């Protein structure tokens, strides 16, 4: 007896990495189309200064 | 509608010079046969594609299979010996 549908589902851990950042302008990062989305975490690595 | 002056009325208009009669009168122009040159082609490579197009994407799937089934082995429970 098994649940079909939460067997048939991943929950997924991606990872990313986005360049092309310029000052007092708004950078966008799309998110993925049909996925469900939980959670986000952004890592401003602004050249090796945190 | 004019009222007639009764005191000083007027005639209807006299000849004066005229403008060369045959000059007010045109030539009925005249066309030759003409022809859209060339042999035309069939098709075109056109720049935008002619079909329809989606305005959302829909999930698509496909059935898999799980696996030959186990048998297990269980914790079994005790006897009710009027304990339970």
């Amino acid at each position: 007896i098994l649940p079909l549908i939460d067997l048939s589902t991943l929950y997924n851990l991606e990872n990313s990495a986005q360049a092309g950042l310029t000052p007092n302008v708004d950078f966008v990062v799309q998110y993925a189309n049909l996925y469900r989305y939980l959670s986000t975490i952004a890592v401003f690595d602004n050249g090796g200064s945190f | 509608m004019a009222l007639i002056n009764p005191q000083f009325p007027y005639a209807g208009p006299v000849p004066i010079p005229g403008p060369a009669p045959t000059e007010t009168m045109p030539l009925l122009n005249y066309r030759v046969e003409g022809r859209i040159a060339g042999i035309q082609q069939a098709r075109q490579f056109m720049p935008f594609l002619q079909g329809p197009h989606r305005e959302v994407a829909e999930q698509t799937y496909y059935a898999i299979g799980t696996g030959i089934q186990m048998g297990q082995t269980f914790n079994q429970p005790l006897i009710n010996t009027q304990e339970g």
